[PDB]
């Protein structure tokens, strides 16, 4: 309906939402995903070493 | 494939490293043979020659 207080409160819980997902969700799945594309993209590196 | 190809890389060099090992063992033999015979025909002929 109109302008209220509401606005800070929405603010404040934004705020920390947003922490509370950069440390604890983000690094922590990229760093799977990662992880798991190195132990993959290295399974190359035989047949760019040993056949070599 | 890793394991694979590393056996025949770490296996090589000991077979063709005996094989080079065997053929300088047998030219060997033929040299020491052939000093050996030159000297039955240094005595066979020089009999020959007397007996002349």
């Amino acid at each position: 309906m109109n302008l209220n207080a509401t606005i800070l409160g929405q603010a404040i819980a934004f705020v920390l939402f947003v922490l509370f997902a950069m440390k604890y969700v983000w690094p922590p799945l990229m760093a799977a995903i990662e992880k798991r594309q190195k132990e993959i993209a290295d399974g190359l590196a035989s047949a760019e070493r040993a056949h070599k | 494939d890793l394991d694979l190809a590393k056996a025949s890389a770490t296996d090589q060099l000991k077979k063709a490293k005996a094989e080079a090992q065997v053929i300088i063992e047998q030219a060997n033999k033929r040299r020491s043979q052939i000093l050996d015979e030159a000297k039955a025909e240094a005595e066979q002929e020089r009999t020959k020659i007397v007996a002349q």
